[PDB]
Order: C-alpha cells, then sequence, then structure tokens
C-alpha cells in the first residue's frame, strides 16, 4: 500500500506538470546549468502576459529575455536575466502578484 | 531575440576565461623555472 500511495502521487503531480515542464526546458535549452545566466520559470494565463512583461520591461531595462511557449491554453514563461539581477528580476513578479 | 545569442555566447564567454587562468598558471611557471635557474648561476659562479 506504501508502494501504491507514492507511485499514485508521483502519476498525478506528473499527469499535471510534465507538459509545462517540457515547453520551459525547450525554451532555454542547455542554459539552465550555466551560472552565467539565471533562469526563472513561471506559469501565465493570457490575461496575465501582457502585465507580466510591462513590469519586467521597466524593471530590467531592454537585456532581459521574456519567452513562451504554448501548450493549450495558457502560456510557460521563462525570463531569462543576468547572474546578480536576480533579486530585482523577483520583485518585478512580485509587484504583479506571479511568483517562482 | 532567439535563445542562440546568449546560448552561444556563454559558450564563448567560457573559453574566455580558460585562456585566462591558463597564461596566469603559464606566466608564474616562467618565473619560478626562472628563480631556480637564476640561484644554480649563482651557486655555480659562487664556488668557482
Amino acid at each position: 500500500t506504501r508502494q501504491k500511495q507514492e507511485l499514485e502521487e508521483e502519476l498525478a503531480l506528473a499527469q499535471a506538470y510534465l507538459e509545462p515542464l517540457e515547453r520551459l526546458a525547450a525554451l532555454a535549452h542547455g542554459l539552465d546549468k550555466s551560472p552565467f545566466l539565471r533562469v526563472i520559470p513561471f506559469l501565465l494565463t493570457e490575461k496575465e502576459l501582457p502585465l507580466v512583461e510591462e513590469a519586467l520591461r521597466k524593471a530590467l531595462e531592454d537585456r532581459y529575455l521574456l519567452a513562451h511557449e504554448a501548450y493549450a491554453g495558457g502560456v510557460p514563461a521563462l525570463v531569462v536575466v543576468h547572474r546578480k539581477e536576480v533579486d530585482q528580476a523577483k520583485a518585478a513578479l512580485s509587484r504583479a502578484g506571479v511568483a517562482e | 531575440g532567439l535563445i542562440k545569442s546568449l546560448a552561444e555566447k556563454e559558450k564563448q564567454l567560457l573559453e574566455r576565461l580558460e585562456a585566462a587562468k591558463k597564461e596566469a598558471e603559464e606566466r608564474v611557471k616562467r618565473a619560478e623555472a626562472e628563480a631556480k635557474a637564476l640561484l644554480e648561476e649563482a651557486e655555480a659562479k659562487a664556488k668557482a
């Protein structure tokens, strides 16, 4: 029964979050294990996408990279920012109400 | 904006660091060797 519970919880999460993580991984392929670049994953709905972009753009100038790729419904979005620009990047998501 | 910009720029940032560390060690290396050979000339000369 213990195996069975672990097997069932794993399925339940994996069934939910495989498609976003696939999308997100793909967007910054081979750049998630680099120290030079920082990646932050987050989910946005069609509604939220414009607000988030504005907020990041003012906060982070034009030396930030906002990319998104669909999955059937909203977009999992990835913002890629320089290392040591992490706090600022985060602060920008937090003001819109979007989190990591 | 393509991911290719930062991707293929990162893999150059790593080469620039590597040459830095190389020619740091390959310089000090020379000096340590040159310090030995100098003090051998100072023994060779001094006893003769």
